[PDB]
RNA sequence: AGCCAGGAUGUUGGCUUAGAAGCAGCCAUCAUUUAAAGAAAGCGUAAUAGCUCACUGGUCGAGUCGGCCUGCGCGGAAGA
């Protein structure tokens, strides 16, 4: 799973995610999959797809992810009253706004890469499109 | 030729006639039979040799036994002693295994004059260079 | 018959139909195939 | 070789742009040499699936604004963040 | 689209094969008769297979195929 191997700060204010999305061009392989809608990917969450396609080609081309996490959340567990101090990082997300570039890959044939992107995106809490490389 | 009407192929090698242990049960059963297999068997095996695998017709009726004229051994055949291993696989495509020459097996399977598809006979020559390909041995043509 | 959201073809032999309002998949080829309710 | 039609913009800044590929034609420029650059208007469509064609990128295309023909080569283009569309182009007046 | 034909030859394919003859096996994926036909599509036998397909002749006689931008709908939808 990814997260920062380390950080300047235990803990991040919540904040938004409003915007439109840097990173938006498939800019190191032939296929990308690629954000249509906001959200937050957590790190299982991009593993879990980051696998799915990954056994879908096999051994096969190459693969680069292009988002990380590095925002970590917090949680109270059950039976805790509010205050008493902000809880625990339980996991880390990377904030999607549309348009970003999730996954590119390259090596293999288009509908193979399709098929693969197919898969991993079933993972994903939010909607995505298969996009290609471009001059330009 | 007319149709489906008795034909089958399971057996070893023309130098053991009737074999009871890889075949056994099923080369007598419809018109066919397990004893009878050897006189028309050495209507002409050894008149030539007990040294190549042959399968042949049965074509039956419903009358007593059974009358198959035969043809050619294949050419798979004639890769264990003519053209090499007595294997056969190998590893097939790990490394190269073993290796042949277009001058063994022309004649192995040029003779076939009961067997083959090319008027042009150097077309039937390519039509019997795979079954020494078909265990990825080694192109020596 | 299997029935749920995502209804889909499975073999060649499928087809998908709707009667009423309710989209159904039919297999001539195999019962285990027949859905309802995409 | 790839013939782009063009009118020129009567208005500009982000109102219009926005209004102009409301209605499926999209804003772009024209620059480089000695002339001043052209607030250029393209139909979408039309340029969509010219610039689909890689050729439209290394060509040298011809732009027809009010009946006049000018020679560019596309050099930048705006895309949509993810829907397979154009939001700007710039010519290189060359 | 539909209906008639064919779907062959190295080759029953050599094959860590007890038996496979396409078939979980085994690796390759080459080769000839052709209009075309896969060491491979299939329900699948004790192994044959019997029987439809990818493909290509005939028939028929004018449209047909499915991705893109989009409007409105459809299923997904169980409570006292
Ligand atoms: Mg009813
Ligand atoms: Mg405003
Ligand atoms: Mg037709
Ligand atoms: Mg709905
Ligand atoms: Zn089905």
């Amino acid at each position: 799973m990814l997260q920062p191997k380390r950080t300047k700060f235990r803990k991040m204010h919540k904040g938004r995610n409003r915007g439109l999305a840097q990173g938006t061009d498939v800019s190191f392989g032939s296929f990308g999959l690629k954000a249509v809608g906001r959200g937050r990917l957590t790190a299982r969450q991009i593993e879990a797809a980051r696998r799915a396609m990954t056994r879908a080609v096999k051994r096969q081309g190459k693969i680069w992810i292009r988002v990380f996490p590095d925002k970590p959340i917090t949680e109270k567990p059950l039976a805790v009253r509010m205050g008493k101090g902000k809880g625990n990082v339980e996991y880390w997300v990377a904030l999607i706004q549309p348009g970003k570039v999730l996954y590119e890959m390259d090596g293999v044939p288009e509908e193979l890469a399709r098929e693969a992107f197919k898969l991993a995106a079933a993972k994903l809490p939010i909607k995505t499109t298969f996009v290609t490389k471009t001059v330009m | 030729a007319k149709k489906v009407q008795a034909y089958v192929k399971l057996q070893v090698a023309a130098g053991m006639a009737n074999p009871s242990p890889p075949v056994g049960p099923a080369l007598g059963q419809q018109g066919v039979n397990i004893m009878e297999f050897c006189k028309a068997f050495n209507a002409k095996t050894d008149s030539i040799e007990k040294g190549l695998p042959i399968p042949v017709v049965i074509t039956v009726y419903a009358d007593r036994s059974f009358t198959f004229v035969t043809k050619t051994p294949p050419a798979a055949v004639l890769l264990k002693k003519a053209a090499g291993i007595k294997s056969g696989s190998g590893k097939p495509n790990k490394d190269k295994v073993g290796k042949i020459s277009r001058a063994q097996l022309q004649e192995i399977a040029q003779t076939k004059a009961a067997d083959m598809t090319g008027a042009d006979i150097e077309a039937m020559t390519r039509s019997i260079e795979g079954t020494a390909r078909s265990m990825g041995l080694v192109v020596e043509d | 018959m299997k029935v749920r959201a995502s209804v889909k073809k499975l073999c060649r032999n499928c087809k998908i139909v709707k009667r009423d309002g309710v989209i159904r998949v039919i297999c001539s080829a195999e019962p285990k195939h027949k859905q309802r309710q995409g | 070789m790839f013939t782009i039609n063009a009118e020129v913009r009567k208005e500009q800044g982000k109102g219009a742009s926005r209004r102009l590929r409301a209605a499926n034609k999209f804003p772009a420029i024209i620059y480089g040499g000695k002339e001043a650059p052209l607030a250029i208007e393209l139909d979408h469509d039309k340029v969509m699936n010219m610039q689909a064609k890689a050729e439209f990128y290394s060509e040298v295309l011809t732009i027809v604004v009010d009946g006049k023909e000018i020679k560019v080569k596309a050099q930048d283009v705006q895309r949509h963040p993810y829907k397979p569309k154009l939001q700007h182009i710039d010519f290189v007046r060359a």
